[PDB]
Parts: structure tokens; C-alpha cells; sequence
RNA sequence: GGUUCGAAGACGAUCAGAUACCGUCGUAGUUCCGACCAUAAACGAUGCCGACCGGCGAUGCGGCGGCGUUAUUCCCAUGACCCGCCGGGCAGCUUCCGGGAAACCAAAGUCUUUGGGUUCCGGGGGGAGUAUGGUUGCAAAGCUGAAACUUAAAGGAAUUGA
């Protein structure tokens, strides 16, 4: 249960003075240890495996039959994380899709249908995510509205954190592999999107790895 | 870098340069660094303006100075030209070396021995160190790189336009950021000529260095 | 050849911006150019432009910033009425927060809020967000 | 849509109108030889007299006869 | 049919990183020290690792090898038989300064110096290769 | 599905191009998509030289070299083993194999 | 980012790269921050500040990570106007 | 008009059989002039006109500028090379422009952030480019062109086996 963190950013988190996810996703750092997600949303977050798919390579004798566990992850305030892992067992095979989901938690961006009172409650503005042929476009609804979608990206929607949101999904969406990821991409894009709001000249402070620079060289070599 | 007479191009850099052969490029241009470059011969070789590959010389010694813990700023050389000059860099400033065989994995791989996580990248060639740039693109790594006319600028941050083919050459450059970062710290004094001898950092090759254990015998 | 003149400058600038260009050459320009740009600038999607003017249709360079995702036109020039703006500015604008429909009315070239102020239709010719 | 003129309206229609025909459930439906060959002649149910029965053998991998009977 | 596998070598790789000070030229003595310092389970793979310890040793002092770095270490074993610069590399005579480095060089101040002569520009171009 | 660019031949702004016959067969293939071969090869063999060398008229009498331009269809090239099949990626390059010795 | 009341709602801001003004999202880890010391005047010596230039992945990628840096650096005041 | 070659056909072999491959003949034809027919994997399997978005090296035609080489020995000046620049053309290489199911394509890009102009044309696989009517041609056939009925797949790119 002891964590001896192998990375930097795991040291900083784990002695108490990185105090926040988003100092870390304002830095754009690599996040390459699981225990900080733990850390930080520990209790909060909830797993749910999507499917697990068999998959068989041909070989010399019959096949060679693993599998496949697409697991969402996220607390409903504002992360979500898809994680994919194709191993032997299922047991094994579920366990590294909630490490992988863990490790890629985004920060979902959330605004209003038009009147901009209460908390933030759809997506801000319309957004499209793409993979293989799948495309998947969320669209702001008001309030009270809930997920119009189908179930796969409605339950990544619910984790993510969303109230409100219209979607429009063309392609071969039957591919749940594709469907989930096309979804994923749209949800991420959210902060990654400029607005009239985030057009304030940008005020730049330290690095986590800057302003801590004298407690890594004593903590571990 | 520039706008300060303290940092100007003093009377002996030029002579060093213009010796060490640093002010001639390739006989091919590459479309970003032509900013860099004066003029083309006959003879078809390129002219590079030594008062800008100065000025990206300070520029980069400064990106290497603002670094807190000197132990991170990771130096690396693959080419036998360079293999001494990142070692002496290295032991004179406190930075990090890799000279020769940079295995990949050392940046995005945790498992491996040999894993760093440096804050800092300083390359000799973009030819020759097209493993760690593409690397330093998986970590956020800014990038300092000894770039010749016709290196391509691909994940590279600060091109100091040298002649980085010749041992007289790249030696001499690693030897002046070496002793600008020293000279910006305050180890070494602005106005004394620094005590180690620009010789240090070239590459002795085995031919060469049979000679000189020929001529102390 | 050229029968829209406002579309391939929409286009120019819209790959200029993407491309991430600092700024960009318009050739044709025209009175319905200038005016779509005065309308983007004076929200603060492009900083100042300065029309070279030769003997003929002038050229514009506009100083790009960095702050608009895309400005395309809508050919043909529809007849929209002041009940269909919201229909129009539904599906064309991704948010009901942010971007604006230009549309050339009997007042001048201007976009769905000031139009909607005045009481006001027109003819929708692009939209910029 | 290809051509978009402000007056290609009976263009963009009359394309469409021929375009339908090439929909093979709207011909089906459109054209009168679908309910001129159909025995029940656009009916939901219709009385017939029993004439003889009849063992039909089911297709591939199933294996069985089907009870129907020629009305 | 003489090939030592990835055990031997790796064994003797990590027992000279270890214990450099200890092994040397010897075979017997060293194979004395690999059976003390390292708990190896049979006779014949401790003289096979010892074998091979007592040849890369062997070749360390001629220089260059890869897999085992003791990297100051080889370099302070190849700081023993020194040719140490007494008067060093670039302090010589009068220098050859190409008269196209002379224009970029009263580009600055310089126009001369004690040990700077100017020869010869480049006289013709044969340069770029034919095209076929 | 497209195999090669260049439709395995070196018609590019044509359109037509004459059809020529195989040297081994008499098949009709495009003049472009011919395997061409240039042989320069002496009238005499290799041990038969010293026997013509010695029992010839002449002293120092170069003989001559028999100049043969030879076209094949792609069979007769992949058959004779002129030309073979090549991995997915190595087909592209077009750099003719090295003659030294 | 925020409500009729000026409450700030959204959990964070993103930096917007120093070139291209676009926006450095949080798996973006082809993006730098690199820090450019600051010289005094008559001593020549590091003084404890710097003029730090955030930039983003598709900049660096495309190659004119080094050409904006140095027009940043120009604009700054660090690199000479002569050049 | 008929040199060569060669549908038909005459044989000779091989083969279990050969009405084919292989071989010796060989009429129509292949060639020229004048009337027809209007189709090809008639292919870039990719309509046309216009704008915008990376780099490099060559190439064909026209222009423009520049050390030097060679002929006109008198070299003004033209021609043959050399080094670059501009515009049209056939192509090539390269990259996280971007796209695409991918193979791949600086166009097949600037497409859910969907709208520059316009013509033709596709709608699961068969039945079938069939029947029928019309029209063109001396004939062969061309252009236009369904239905009843049958069917759960047919198919595209790429992967791992045999
Ligand atoms: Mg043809
Ligand atoms: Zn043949």
C-alpha cells in the first residue's frame, strides 16, 4: 500500500506540495504514476467497464483468443478518463483499463444554454470528436434537458460531470471501441477551445519543477 | 544578449571564430535558417553573420543560467566531434552528459535504469540527435541545438548557427556557452580572459593522438 | 473564375489563421470586404488592416491575431427576414454566448444584434465566431 | 446540393423528383405493378378455401417439414 | 562451439562494476575472489565466469569497452601513461586567415595581428558531382 | 487495389506509346513497359581467348564486341530472373544494382 | 468565465501560448515554458528574474518554435534590434 | 493491291480426351482511296473554371541577370557549358498542412467550424444492360431501358495463419 513514487511530479504530490490537479493540467505535464488520480480524486471516482471484446490471431495450431475491457472512469464534478487494455485474462484485462483510464482523466469544461445564472451545467460551446469513421458532436442544451444520447456516450457524459447536452453521431457507431473514443475527444476539446472569456492576456507563474527545484535534489537523487 | 556594451563581441571571439572555421555552412540552405546567414559564395558554400550566431550564443546561455539546479540542464553528443566537448561542458557547469549512443526510452520510459528527467535539452546536431528532439516532444523539454545551415529547426527552440561538421568548430562553441553561462553566474570575472584554453573541448582523434604519443617520445 | 469576391477572401484569411500566420494579403477588395472586416474588427477578431490602393480593385493586409477559430460566407445571399435570424444564428454560430452573422440591411452591413436592435432584416452574407 | 443559384429551385426539384424513382421502396410503392402482382391487392388479411395440404421442406442447415396448406 | 551465454557474461559484467579493485590479469586468483564475493551455485559456471571476468579486465586497460561503464573510472585507468600538453594544442605561429575571413574580420576592428598572415583566395570550382 | 504510382511503366504525358515484341517470345508489350537489357559481350568466350590470342594472324589485334539490345516482356524478365519480386517498401527504389566486378 | 453574480465558475484558466495565441491544453505535452534570464545593466551578472514565454505543440512541431522565441525575445528587449 | 503475319480451315504432334497451348500450310483480313459503324481497362479507373495552404532537387519551352570555360581568332556579337531568378508544362522526392475505412493523396486538403460557380451521374446483391416500345445502321449492332421473381449478405482496405 506504501507508494515509493519513481517519477518527479509523484515525489511532489505525495510530500504535499502540489495541492491541486489543475496546477498540474495548467503545466501540461505527463502524468505517468497512477497514485496521484488517487490522490487527489480517491474517493470520488466511480469505474465502469463499457464491454469486454475477445479478439483471436491466427496461428499454427487455432487461435490465440484475449481480450479486450473499454473501462470509463471520472467523479461527476469535472474529470472523466477512457482507458483500453487488450490482455490473456479478463480479471487482468479490467484491472490495467481502470490504471490507463486513471492516468488519462481530462479536465471537462462546462458553460450555460444562454442565461448565465447558477453553476455551469452543459458543455460551453458545440464541440466534434473524431476516430476511424465515427463522429460524435455535443450540442448545448438548457437546463433540465439531460444527456438526449445514446447510452455509451450518455454515460460518459453523466461521468464527465454534465447535466444538459444534444448530440448528432454519424458514422459506424455500432463500434463501441470507436464510439466512446470519438466521444472522449469531444469532452477533451472543451478546454482546448478559445472563447471571448479566455482572451485575458495570460499571467505565466512557476513550474511545479521550478519553484520546488530545492526540495527534489535532497527528497531523491 | 544585446543592447549592452558589456556583452558585445570583445577584440579576440572574432579571430577564434573566423580560426576554428564557425562562419562556414553547408553548400545546401535549409528555408528557417536563412535569417542566420550573410551570403552565398562561388565555391558554393554559405556565410553565416557571426553578430546574430552571437546573439543566439547569449541567448542560449541564458536559457541554460535561469536553471536553478545546474544538475538538469541534460547535454548530449552521438557524433565523435563532440563526444569530449559535452564531458568538459558538463564537469565545468554541473549539467548532465550523454555523449554517445543516447538509448531510446530515458525520457518517457520510468522502468529503464538509465531514465532521467531532465529540464533542459542541449543537442550538437538535429541530424544526429533526432532521437532525443522527437523524445523531448513526449516530455514539455525546451531545446538548445548547435544548428547548421542545412539542420532542419523540427522541435528545436534556440538554433545557435555554427559550423557544427568540424572538431575546431563545434569544440570552440560548446567551450564559449561554457564560458558565457560561468561568466553570467559570476565564477569567472567579465573583463580576465578565462584560464582554461578553448583546446580542451576538440576531438583528439586516434591517428592524431598516436602522433602525440610519438612526439613526447 | 472569380464570381464571388467576399468568399475566397473569408477563405484566404481562414487558412492564413490556421496556418498561424501573423498577418495576410487580401487581393480584390471591395466596398462589402472592407465592410465584413470593420464589423470582425470591431468586436476584436482581426487588429487594424491597411487597404494598399493601385489603379485598379486595391489589396488588404490584415493583422491577424490569434483569437478567431473560423469566418466563412454564405453563398447565395438569402432574404432573411427579422422572425428567421434566430433560425439562421441556431445553426450557423456555435454558441448563443459568442459569434456573430453579418448581414447587409437597408442601415448598412452589420450583425444579427444590432440588426435585431434596429428591427431590422437584410440579406445574410457570412458569419464570423 | 451541387448547384446552389438563388432561381435553380425547379432544377434542385425536378433532379430530386427523377432521383426518387432509383429509391427501390418508393418505385415499389409509386409504380402500380408491385400491387398489381401482390395476390392480396393491398389488403392486411383476406379469406381463401382450402384446397389441398402440402409438406414444404425447410431450407439449409435446419432440417424439418413446414405444415402449409395451398389456399 | 566455445560461445559463453547471456548468464556468464551478464554475471561477469556486474561482478567487475562491483569489484573492479579486487579482480586483475590472474585467472586463478580472481577465480579465488568471484567464489567469495559472488554466492555461484556450480564449479564449472564460476571458472566459465571467472574465465571471462580475467578477459574483459584484460581489455578494459586497451580501452573502448561497451557493455560495463565505469565511465570516470576507465577514464582515470586511461590517465596512467599520460602525454600530458606541456605546451598545448593552439599555441603556435603565424595562422592562416583566408582573405574572405578578413572582410568578416574588419567587420570588426581587426585588420591584423601579430600571427596573422593572409595568403591565397580559392582559385576554380570543381565541387558538385555530374548529374548522372 | 493500386500497386505502383506509375502504372508499372514510364508513360506519364501520352497517352499511346508504339508496342514492341519480346526477344524471347514474339508477345507485343509497350515500348516503355519493356525490361531493356544492353549485352556487350566479346565474340569469343573466356578460354577459347588464349587459343584465338596465340593462333591469330595479328599482333595485337583487339577483336570485337558483340552489342545486343535486348527487350522482354515482364514474364520473360521474372522467369529468366532479369527482373524478381521485391518487399512492399524496397520496390520503390528505382537505383540500379551495383556493377563493380 | 463567469456568472451574472462575477462568481469565477470554471475550475481553472490554460496558458495561451506566447506566438500563435492559441490555448495549451492539458494533454498538450509537445508545448514548453522556458525562462530567458535577466542580465544587470553594468555588472553582467544574473540579476534573480527572467522573461518566461510559454509556446504550443504545433508551433514547435511545424518549426517556428525558434523564429517566434527569438521575435519574443527581440520584442522583449533581451536580443539587440540590430541583430 | 497483295511482301510479311494470320480469325476461319487443312493437317502433324502431345493427351485418358484436345475440337487448345506447341509446329507446317492458310482464305477473310492486315496496306492505300471512297462510303459506313461510334464502341474499349476510350484509365489518372479521378468533369471543368477560380482562389488559398510546407520544403528540396532536377527537367522541357520562353524570358531575364552573372565569375568563368570553349567557336567564330578580331572577337563586338551570336551558338555549346557553368551559376541563379521569373512565368506556363510533364513528372519526382520529403513532412504530424490536412484528410481518409485504410491503401494512400500538396490534393483525393481548406467538411458537423458543413454554402465560390456550374454540367453529368450513384442508392444492398441478383434478375439484366435482359424483355418490350422508340430511334439510328445495308448488316453486325449502337443510344434510351423496366417488371415479375429470388436473396442476407455481395463487396472495399488492411491484419494474422495455411
Ligand atoms: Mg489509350
Ligand atoms: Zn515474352
Amino acid at each position: 500500500k506504501e507508494w515509493l513514487p519513481v517519477t518527479k511530479l509523484g515525489r511532489l504530490v505525495k510530500d504535499m506540495k502540489i495541492k491541486s490537479l489543475e496546477e498540474i493540467y495548467l503545466f501540461s505535464l505527463p502524468i505517468k504514476e497512477s497514485e496521484i488520480i488517487d490522490f487527489f480524486l480517491g474517493a470520488a471516482l466511480k469505474d465502469e467497464v463499457l464491454k469486454i471484446m475477445p479478439v483471436q490471431k491466427q496461428t499454427r495450431a487455432g487461435q490465440r483468443t484475449r481480450f479486450k475491457a473499454f473501462v470509463a472512469i471520472g467523479d461527476y464534478n469535472g474529470h472523466v478518463g477512457l482507458g483500453l487494455k487488450c490482455s490473456k485474462e479478463v480479471a487482468t484485462a479490467i484491472r490495467g483499463a481502470i490504471i490507463l483510464a486513471k492516468l488519462s482523466i481530462v479536465p471537462v469544461r462546462r458553460g450555460y444554454w444562454g442565461n448565465k445564472i447558477g453553476k455551469p451545467h452543459t458543455v460551453p460551446c458545440k464541440v466534434t470528436g473524431r476516430c476511424g469513421s465515427v463522429l460524435v458532436r455535443l450540442i448545448p442544451a438548457p437546463r433540465g434537458t439531460g444527456i438526449v444520447s445514446a447510452p455509451v456516450p450518455k454515460k460518459l457524459l453523466l461521468m464527465a460531470g454534465i447535466d444538459d447536452c444534444y448530440t448528432s453521431a454519424r458514422g459506424c457507431t455500432a463500434t463501441l471501441g470507436n464510439f466512446a473514443k470519438a466521444t472522449f475527444d469531444a469532452i477533451s476539446k472543451t478546454y482546448s477551445y478559445l472563447t471571448p472569456d479566455l482572451w485575458k492576456e495570460t499571467v505565466f507563474t512557476k513550474s511545479p519543477y521550478q519553484e520546488f527545484t530545492n526540495h527534489l535534489m535532497k527528497t531523491h537523487t | 544578449s544585446g543592447a549592452l556594451d558589456v556583452l558585445q563581441m570583445k577584440e579576440e571571439d572574432v579571430l577564434k571564430f573566423l580560426a576554428a572555421g564557425t562562419h562556414l555552412g553547408g553548400t545546401n540552405l535549409d528555408f528557417q535558417m536563412e535569417q542566420y546567414i550573410y551570403k552565398r559564395k562561388s565555391d558554393g558554400i554559405y556565410i553565416i553573420n557571426l553578430k546574430r550566431t552571437w546573439e543566439k550564443l547569449l541567448l542560449a546561455a541564458r536559457a541554460i543560467v535561469a536553471i536553478e539546479n545546474p544538475a538538469d540542464v541534460s547535454v548530449i553528443s552521438s557524433r565523435n566531434t563532440g563526444q569530449r566537448a559535452v564531458l568538459k561542458f558538463a564537469a565545468a557547469t554541473g549539467a548532465t552528459p550523454i555523449a554517445g549512443r543516447f538509448t531510446p526510452g530515458t525520457f518517457t520510459n520510468q522502468i529503464q535504469t538509465a531514465f532521467r528527467e531532465p529540464r533542459l535539452l542541449v543537442v550538437t546536431d538535429p541530424q544526429a540527435d533526432h532521437q532525443p528532439l522527437t523524445e523531448a516532444s513526449y516530455v514539455n523539454l525546451p531545446t538548445i541545438a548547435l544548428c547548421n545551415t542545412d539542420s532542419p529547426l523540427r522541435y528545436v527552440d534556440i538554433a545557435i548557427p555554427c559550423n557544427n561538421k568540424g572538431a575546431h568548430s563545434v569544440g570552440l562553441m560548446w567551450w564559449m556557452l561554457a564560458q558565457e553561462v560561468l561568466r553570467m553566474r559570476g565564477t569567472i570575472s567579465r573583463e580576465h580572459p578565462w584560464e582554461v584554453m578553448p583546446d580542451l573541448y576538440f576531438y583528439r582523434d586516434p591517428e592524431e593522438i598516436e602522433k602525440e604519443e610519438q612526439a613526447a617520445a | 473564375v472569380r464570381m464571388n469576391v467576399l468568399a475566397d477572401a473569408l477563405k484566404s484569411i481562414n487558412n492564413a489563421e490556421k496556418r498561424g500566420k501573423r498577418q495576410v494579403l487580401i487581393r480584390p477588395c471591395s466596398k462589402v470586404i472592407v465592410r465584413f472586416l470593420t464589423v470582425m474588427m470591431k468586436h476584436g477578431y482581426i487588429g487594424e488592416f491597411e487597404i494598399i490602393d493601385d489603379h485598379r480593385a486595391g489589396k488588404i493586409v490584415v493583422n491577424l491575431t490569434g483569437r478567431l477559430n473560423k469566418c466563412g460566407v454564405i453563398s447565395p445571399r438569402f432574404d432573411v427576414q427579422l422572425k428567421d435570424l434566430e433560425k439562421w444564428q441556431n445553426n450557423l454560430l456555435p454558441s448563443r454566448q459568442f459569434g456573430f452573422i453579418v448581414l447587409t440591411t437597408s442601415a448598412g452591413i452589420m450583425d444579427h444584434e444590432e440588426a435585431r436592435r434596429k428591427h431590422t432584416g437584410g440579406k445574410i452574407l457570412g458569419f464570423f465566431f | 446540393g451541387k448547384c446552389r443559384g438563388l432561381r435553380t429551385a425547379r432544377k434542385l426539384r425536378s433532379h430530386r423528383r427523377d432521383q426518387k424513382w432509383h429509391d427501390k421502396q418508393y418505385k415499389k410503392a409509386h409504380l402500380g405493378t408491385a400491387l398489381k402482382a401482390n395476390p392480396f391487392g393491398g389488403a392486411s388479411h383476406a379469406k381463401g378455401i382450402v384446397l389441398e395440404k402440402v409438406g414444404v421442406e425447410a431450407k439449409q442447415p435446419n432440417s424439418a417439414i413446414r405444415k402449409c396448406v395451398r389456399v | 562451439g566455445r560461445v559463453r551465454t547471456k548468464t556468464v557474461k551478464k554475471a561477469a559484467r556486474v561482478i567487475i562494476e562491483k569489484y573492479y579493485t579486487r579482480l586483475g590479469n590472474d585467472f586463478h586468483t580472481n577465480k579465488r575472489v568471484c567464489e567469495e564475493i559472488a554466492i555461484i551455485p556450480s564449479k564449472k559456471l564460476r571458472n566459465k565466469i571467472a574465465g571471462y571476468v580475467t578477459h574483459l579486465m584484460k581489455r578494459i586497460q586497451r580501452g573502448p569497452v561497451r557493455g560495463i561503464s565505469i565511465k570516470l573510472q576507465e577514464e582515470e585507468r586511461e590517465r596512467r601513461d599520460n602525454y600530458v600538453p606541456e605546451v598545448s594544442a593552439l599555441d603556435q605561429e603565424i595562422i592562416e586567415v583566408d582573405p574572405d575571413t578578413k572582410e568578416m574580420l574588419k567587420l570588426l576592428d581587426f585588420g591584423s595581428l601579430s600571427n596573422l598572415q593572409v595568403t591565397q583566395p580559392t582559385v576554380g570550382m570543381n565541387f558538385k558531382t555530374p548529374r548522372g | 487495389t493500386k500497386k505502383r504510382r506509375n502504372n508499372g511503366r514510364a508513360k506519364k504525358g501520352r497517352g499511346h506509346v508504339q508496342p514492341i515484341r519480346c526477344t524471347n517470345c514474339a508477345r507485343c508489350v509497350p515500348k516503355d513497359k519493356a525490361i531493356k537489357k544492353f549485352v556487350i559481350r566479346n565474340i569469343v568466350e573466356a578460354a577459347a581467348v588464349r587459343d584465338i590470342s596465340e593462333v591469330s594472324v595479328f599482333d595485337a589485334y583487339v577483336l570485337p564486341k558483340l552489342y545486343v539490345k535486348l527487350h522482354y516482356c515482364v514474364s520473360c524478365a521474372i522467369h529468366s530472373k532479369v527482373v524478381r519480386n521485391r518487399s512492399r517498401e524496397a520496390r520503390k527504389d528505382r537505383t540500379p544494382p551495383p556493377r563493380f566486378r | 468565465m463567469q456568472s451574472d453574480a462575477g462568481e469565477f465558475v470554471d475550475l481553472y484558466v490554460p496558458r495561451k501560448c506566447s506566438a500563435s495565441n492559441r490555448i495549451i491544453g492539458a494533454k498538450d505535452h509537445a508545448s514548453i515554458q522556458m525562462n530567458v534570464a535577466e542580465v544587470d545593466k553594468v555588472t553582467g551578472r544574473f540579476n534573480g528574474q527572467f522573461k518566461t514565454y510559454a509556446i504550443c505543440g504545433a508551433i514547435r512541431r511545424m518549426g517556428e518554435s525558434d523564429d517566434s522565441i527569438l521575435r519574443l525575445a527581440k520584442s522583449d528587449g533581451i536580443v539587440s534590434n540590430n541583430f
